[PDB]
């Protein structure tokens, strides 16, 4: 299986960016397997 | 080698995940690449680092991006999904907390072949890459960020 990379733009900030999104605040455990799970 | 966002992909072909070209090193997701070398152009990529846990891995060298979120500023998720120009999306990031302290989050839910994109604070550092999170039935991605 080939894997490969491909370059797709500069690392920038765009000021004229669409602005989305809430922003929660959750409580969270993270396991050995890189899995994040909700807490309460 | 070029600094900038890339594209991963896999052989049709199918965008697999994102990552980071910087200083030398290319840094993306554990969960898009499982650690495999990567192809670019002629050249190969080999690992060099890589976690589980934080599900992270750098190839050619040590993990470079160490930049944070401030706790209070927007960001923007530099997402670059299948089949689609590289584009910014800013929000405000929520927060998980947890028992070894707090991380930012972004309620973003793009395609899992975005896995890896940067998430960039205002000065155009890269804060953490995007993709590994929690369902609330809206995903929500930490900020996950590497040490230096």
């Amino acid at each position: 299986v080939d894997m490969y990379i491909e370059r797709a733009g500069d690392i920038t900030w765009e000021k004229d960016a669409e602005v989305t999104g809430n922003s929660p605040r959750l409580d969270v455990a993270l396991d050995e397997s890189g899995d994040f799970s909700l807490v309460e | 080698t070029t600094d900038g966002v890339y594209r991963v992909m896999t052989r049709g072909s199918t965008q697999v995940g994102v990552g980071v070209m910087q200083e030398g090193v290319f840094h993306t997701m554990w969960h898009v690449t499982k650690g495999a070398a990567l192809r670019s152009g002629e050249g190969r990529l080999d690992p060099y680092w890589g976690d589980v846990k934080q599900d992270l891995v750098s190839y050619c060298g040590p993990w470079k991006l160490d930049a944070a979120w401030d706790g209070l500023s927007e960001v923007q998720l530099l997402a670059v999904p299948p089949g689609e120009r590289a584009k910014n999306i800013q929000t405000l990031p929520g927060i998980f907390k947890t028992k070894d302290g707090d991380i930012g989050a972004v309620a973003l839910d793009y395609p899992a072949g975005t896995s890896g994109s940067p998430i960039l604070d205002k000065s155009g550092r890269v804060i953490g890459l995007y993709g590994n999170g929690v369902v609330i039935g809206s995903y929500v991605s930490a900020i996950t960020q590497g040490k230096r």
